[PDB]
């Protein structure tokens, strides 16, 4: 009778965040059908020569280069690789870090065969990584909090607020330095990169906001897997705050 | 640094008009602007926005009439206003924003503005 | 400190090594898309006078716009705004607090991005205490039934692991390349990203918005991934 609690808890948190979810994305929704459906009519205003059919064939196979993981967004030949060295370094770091954007995902067969593979042995991998460096940073801390305890109202108190500081400190270092960068690289507003920071180091990856190519612009080699790194050290570091505290 | 609009005049009412901003002292193309109005005794209004290629965004009065766009090459931006009611009689501010993703609509996100242009319908 | 090190190293290598294998996958597919694309709007311009080269970017970009926010910009809908309803919104909620997140359907307000961090901060925490006490009264089951055989130990253990594939990866994987039309390949392809929190979103459960789906359906693809995570976190650990 404890973990049907907490079924029950989460089970309300879901029809409770549903709810709300639903109040802030329905008017929203509601008025880009509304622009969209008076685009497309305005477009064969302005464009006499083109059919109503033509805009759906083209609107579709735009679509369909978009959904492959092809931008139809501007020159694609101009346009970087999204499969290059370094590209294909930032997928395979976000398939075993469970990230999971899905913006350039497998299409082929054999690429499908390799990624459920690469997963099942490449998640496990990552995650031996992550509590290896995790463990031996909770040491250092660990050595550091009994250091300030030596010196030392309450013997848990003078740990809590230590717990505070080592997020605080996480939070300039991984959160709002990072989150300063992207919103002058990428071009988002603050609240999209704080959005991004939080959605990415929290492995819930949604694709909405991806760190590189989120533009038709030439974005250099060397920032993505730069990127993948900030990922590492940034779920690193608050993987060994919850190992000291457990 | 510096926004410069040139196009105020006065019109009659069903009538087309076309308006010019004009960047200087920054990079042009990194830079998503916009355009913004204010009639008299009415508050500062959405009117047009565009990113960093080509990219529109409209306020849901002006769609279908009013057309944004940006020449790069010769770091302006133009308001093209057709058939102009008189509502629309107002002070045109062209505004930029240095987040270029997508063209954005809350002046909060704007960071350099201009001195205004009077369109009188 | 040379052990955790020398673990970094076997990681960057896979990475490059697992870079390699999918850039030589994938380059041909991607080349052959990006001039399939680039032929379509040429054409498009080409039979289309009246249409300028801008205003077809133009033109693109907000189908897309509207696409990405949930909106298809092919044909036209209805008052149905079946993506962010009482049904689609709690599959939503679940998306965030497991850490799948498909973002197929993601929020594009301001309001939905600031209660989407508040959410994810104080939901997967409480997913995770859900997830972990499934897992430890099912992995006294599991105790109890290796002990059993004990009476009468690393085969015992495989045998678990298989148990659990077929009644949390191959059987389900069975039903949704039936429901959804999938190939075999790609039933299994969804169960694994689902299943390992990696969510894609190229595949999405109920997410076919041409099929008639029966109201049992849904619901019960959401209580297999929680069924799913508890044993798949048993064998993700025992790796
Ligand atoms: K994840
Ligand atoms: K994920
Ligand atoms: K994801
Ligand atoms: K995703």
């Amino acid at each position: 009778k404890t973990v049907v609690a907490i079924f029950v808890v989460v089970v309300v948190y879901l029809v409770t965040g549903g709810l709300v979810f639903r109040a802030l994305e329905q008017p929203f929704e509601s008025s880009q059908k509304n622009t969209i459906a008076l685009e497309k009519a305005e477009f064969l205003r302005d464009h006499v020569c083109v059919s109503p059919q033509e805009l759906e064939t083209l609107i579709q196979h735009a679509l369909d280069a978009d959904n492959a993981g092809v931008s139809p967004i501007g020159q694609s030949s101009q346009q970087s690789s999204h499969w290059d060295l370094g590209s294909a370094f930032f997928f395979a770091g976000t398939v075993i870090t469970t990230i999971g954007y899905g913006n350039i995902a497998p299409s082929t067969e054999g690429g499908k065969i390799f990624c459920i593979l690469y997963a099942i042995f490449g998640i496990p991998l990552f995650g031996f990584l992550l509590a290896g460096i995790g463990d031996q940073l909770g040491t250092i801390f660990g050595k550091s909090i009994a250091r300030v305890e030596k010196v030392f109202v309450s013997q848990t108190k003078i740990r809590v607020i230590s717990t505070i500081l080592f997020i605080l400190a996480g939070c300039i270092v991984f959160v709002t330095i990072p989150a300063v960068i992207f919103k002058y690289i990428e071009g988002w507003t603050a609240l999209e990169s704080i959005y991004f920071v939080v959605v990415t180091l929290t492995t819930v990856g949604f694709g909405d906001f991806v760190a590189g190519g989120n533009a038709g612009i030439n974005y250099r080699e060397w920032y993505k897997p730069l990127v993948w790194f900030w990922i590492l050290v940034g779920l690193a570091y608050f993987a060994a705050v919850l190992s000291m505290i457990g | 640094v510096q926004l410069v609009e040139s196009g105020g005049g006065l019109v009659q009412a069903g009538d087309s008009l076309r308006v010019s901003c004009a960047g200087s002292g920054f990079t042009f193309t990194s830079y998503g602007m916009g355009w913004f109005r204010q009639a008299p005794g009415k508050e500062r209004e959405f009117v047009a926005s565009i990113n960093w290629n080509s990219n529109t965004a409209y306020a849901d009065s002006v769609r279908g009439r009013f057309t944004i766009s940006r020449d790069n090459a010769e770091s302006m931006m133009y308001l093209q206003m057709n058939s102009l009611k008189p509502e629309d009689t107002a002070v045109y501010y062209c505004a930029a924003t240095r987040a270029y993703s997508k063209p954005r609509v809350d002046s909060r996100h704007y960071d350099y503005w201009g001195q205004g242009t009077q369109v009188t319908v």
